[PDB]
């Protein structure tokens, strides 16, 4: 009947999502508010869903939380982000179409706090507190998606919202001392000519060394080393881009590290489906957690004619990693007690060249699976071309079919038993270059043969992992129904993707671990647990 | 002379000077006001589209037209109730890609449509072709305000 619809992903029970939107914590209960059409399939009349969890992955539904109720929000509730306030009260920001269309930034805040759940939220008679004029010259069309606050040493509020000047990308720095009156800063919090929009707009803080969140009003003490993410969603490319830097708090402005530029050229969170993700710091558990939205990769049509479009990743905690070069994501640590109780191990394995092996007694179309890769030759592996530099251009032209020394070997997921319909989630290990001991690691979720209907966007996935080959190579994957969410080398490079086969569904999918380069490869281990259903909206 | 290179940049440069100049919001517009005179173009086409497919349907069919009829209006259907309504709203609020979203749909739509029938000629292959060269002019017009 909904055979693409989603066992354990954030989704409501029906029509159009975008945005995660004032992701929070209080009162021991998660909060997920969405950009939500209440009547179609597709983006329109949008407004603030809401569901609240104790443990991120069950969510149960509650009335929409913002909607056009006043005439600086009376066109629509876009999207926006939650403030937890020094005395523990949630405040949010968000950008309200008002009605000449312009873009404007409202707020609003619990109508009850006793209300675990916050079902009610009432908003200010001062609405809008940030808006376009002739005085600040703001694009009243390119000036949304307000980002959580962070207080600042000198007692005064800081808040970044989205905009652009012509092919200019801006984070619009507005402060206060009250929370009620902005006050525009002269210059931004960073910019970027070229880039054009900046959508939702993230800026918080990292620790140097260490898995742990930090508060996003934190600050560095003369022990502890904090690294600030400015991270965007491009208008122009459909991704989310983040930078690693430092925040000049004299100046007010953010400095990427050297390497860096916030543009199209900058490290991504997910090197596949995935847009306007949004992180908050979970308190209770002490970590930054990201949330992302995946749209559909099947035809309008099919939307239209399912009757929904759009899903959460599954929410994962980040961090940066040893090297300070990245950051790493994880799917938080809820997700496994999905896991059903009787794991399928494999251990200690040879895929020989052009070779598959089944895993058995999994729900195929319903589970997770990590698996470990070691190459026993990896002198063997050849020397890559100094022009290959898009590593999602490598994957679309050495499509599986096409052999290397090393790879391609991986995983083959939602496949059919005689294997009409597969997505390969796999490595290729070349040389950096002539007689090295350095070598790259690309990763490909090539999904060109997932589905034997034509009309879905069957673009395949790339992204080079900065791990050393020598070691275990690691692979994760989340598979569900119509989406997979791989992760190579423990979480250094991201891959989610939206499948939707006709063959591989329910009992009919099937998982194969293959390896069909020249060399072969050993599995190390491979856990693949069945995953149960969670309780969602 | 903002709608010379307006046109000059989308793949056809005569259909989309054709088409603004018909609407004298083009005067004085913005590329947002070219925009949505592109997204009505192509609505008076895909509403003919969605006539024609009607007459057709109740007119006793060949077999092999039966399954493409059904498809297209289900296709004009669509990017008449859901797809242009979607753009004229993104370009009106300010959310330029849901509108190219809406642009891609009804050009992959309108050719799809005119692919299904064999011989390859269908009997509304103009309005095909109108909406998918309409809707792609659109596309690259919306291009310039990501
Ligand atoms: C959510 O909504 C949708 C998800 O479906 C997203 O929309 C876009 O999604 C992708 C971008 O990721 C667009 O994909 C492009 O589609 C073209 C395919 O068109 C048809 O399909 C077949 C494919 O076999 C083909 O025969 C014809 O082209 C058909 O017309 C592709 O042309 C295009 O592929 C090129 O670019 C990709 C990278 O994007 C490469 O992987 C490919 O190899 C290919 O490269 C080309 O150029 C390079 C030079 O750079 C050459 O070297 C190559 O040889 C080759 O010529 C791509 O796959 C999709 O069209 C688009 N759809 C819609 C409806 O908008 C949207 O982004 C999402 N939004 C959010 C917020 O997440
Ligand atoms: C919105 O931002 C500014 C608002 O002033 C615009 O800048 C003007 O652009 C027009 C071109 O249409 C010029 O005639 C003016 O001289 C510009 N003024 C300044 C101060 O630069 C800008 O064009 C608007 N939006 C975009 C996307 O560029
Ligand atoms: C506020 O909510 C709490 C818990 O939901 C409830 O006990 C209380 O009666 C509510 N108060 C009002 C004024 O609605
Ligand atoms: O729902 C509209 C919202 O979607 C975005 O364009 C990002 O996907 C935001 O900039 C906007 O607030």
């Amino acid at each position: 009947n909904q055979p693409y619809r989603t066992g354990f992903h954030f989704q409501p029970p029906k029509n159009w999502m975008n945005d995660p939107n004032g992701p929070m914590i209080y009162k021991g209960i998660y909060h997920l508010f969405y950009q939500w059409n209440p009547k179609g399939a597709v983006w329109g009349n949008i407004v603030w869903a809401h569901s609240t969890s104790t443990d991120l992955i069950n969510w149960d539904p509650h009335p929409p939380a913002i909607f056009p109720s006043a005439p600086f929000d009376i066109n629509g509730c876009w999207s926006g982000s939650a403030t937890i306030l020094p005395n523990g009260k949630p405040v949010i920001l968000y950008t309200g179409i008002d009605p000449k269309n312009q873009q404007v930034q409202n707020i609003a805040e619990p109508k009850n706090l006793s209300d675990p759940y916050l079902r009610e939220w009432k908003k200010s008679p001062l609405n809008p507190l940030m808006a376009p004029d002739a005085v600040n010259g703001i694009n009243a069309s390119s000036f949304r998606d307000p980002t959580t606050a962070w207080l600042g040493q000198d007692k005064k509020w800081r808040v970044i919202i989205g905009s652009k000047i012509h092919r200019r990308g801006l984070a619009i720095t507005y402060t206060s001392k009250d929370f009620l009156k902005w006050e525009k800063s002269p210059e931004p919090l960073h910019y970027d000519d070229g880039s054009g929009m900046w959508e939702c707009p993230d800026f918080f803080p990292v620790t140097r060394f260490g898995s742990n969140g930090v508060e996003t009003s934190s600050f560095g003490e003369p022990n502890e080393i904090l690294k600030h993410v400015l991270k965007i969603s491009l208008d122009d490319t459909k991704h989310d881009y983040y930078t690693i830097g430092t925040y000049d708090r004299v100046k007010d402005k953010f400095v990427p590290d050297n390497g860096f530029k916030m543009d199209g050229t900058a490290p991504r969170y997910d090197y596949g489906k995935y847009y306007a993700s949004k992180t908050f710091f979970d308190s209770a558990k002490n970590r930054r957690i990201l949330w992302g939205w995946t749209n559909e990769s099947s035809s309008v049509e099919d939307d239209v004619e399912k009757g929904w479009s759009g899903i959460q990743t599954i929410p994962r905690k980040i961090w940066l990693d040893r090297s300070g070069k990245q950051l790493i994501q994880w799917p938080v640590r809820e997700v496994e007690r999905l896991r059903t109780k009787q794991v399928k191990n494999l251990r200690n394995k040879v895929l020989k060249s052009g070779s598959r092996l089944e895993v058995y007694g999994v729900t195929a179309a319903q589970a997770d699976v990590e698996v470990l890769f070691k190459v026993r030759d990896l002198e063997k592996a050849d020397v890559i071309e100094p022009s290959w530099t898009d590593p999602q251009l490598i994957c679309s032209k050495m499509n599986v079919s096409v052999k290397s020394g090393l790879g391609p070997f991986g995983l083959m997921v939602l496949a059919s038993k005689n294997l009409e319909e597969y997505t390969s989630v796999y490595f290729r290990i070349f040389k950096a270059r002539q007689n090295s001991n350095k070598y790259v690691v690309l990763m490909c979720s090539d999904q060109s043969r997932s589905s034997l209907k034509e009309d879905n966007d069957k673009t395949t996935y790339g992204a080079f992992v900065d791990i050393n080959p020598h070691q275990p190579l690691s692979l994760r994957a989340l598979i569900d129904h119509s989406v997979v969410e791989s992760f190579g080398g423990k979480g250094r490079a991201c891959i989610t993707s939206r499948v939707y086969p006709k063959l591989a569904i329910g009992k009919s999918s099937h998982l194969f671990a293959f390896n069909y380069g020249y060399q072969s490869v050993d599995v190390l281990n491979l856990n693949a647990w069945s995953m149960n259903s969670a309780q969602i909206s | 002379n903002l709608v010379e290179t307006t046109c000059k940049n989308t793949p056809n440069y005569q259909l989309c000077l054709k088409t603004l100049l018909s609407d004298k919001r083009s005067a004085t517009g913005d590329i947002t006001t070219l925009a949505l005179i592109m997204v009505d173009a192509i609505k008076a086409k895909a509403n003919q589209a969605a006539v024609t497919i009607s007459k057709l349907r109740h007119s006793n069919p060949p077999a092999a037209w039966k399954g493409p009829l059904k498809n297209c209006a289900f296709s004009y259907k669509v990017i008449l109730t859901a797809s242009l309504p979607e753009a004229i709203e993104a370009l009106t609020k300010g959310d330029p890609k849901f509108a190219e979203d809406g642009m891609v749909g009804s050009s992959g739509d309108a050719q799809e449509c005119e692919e299904y029938f064999k011989g390859s000629k269908s009997p509304f292959s103009a309005l095909n072709i109108a909406v998918h060269e309409l809707s792609d002019v659109g596309r690259a017009i919306v291009r310039n305000l990501l």
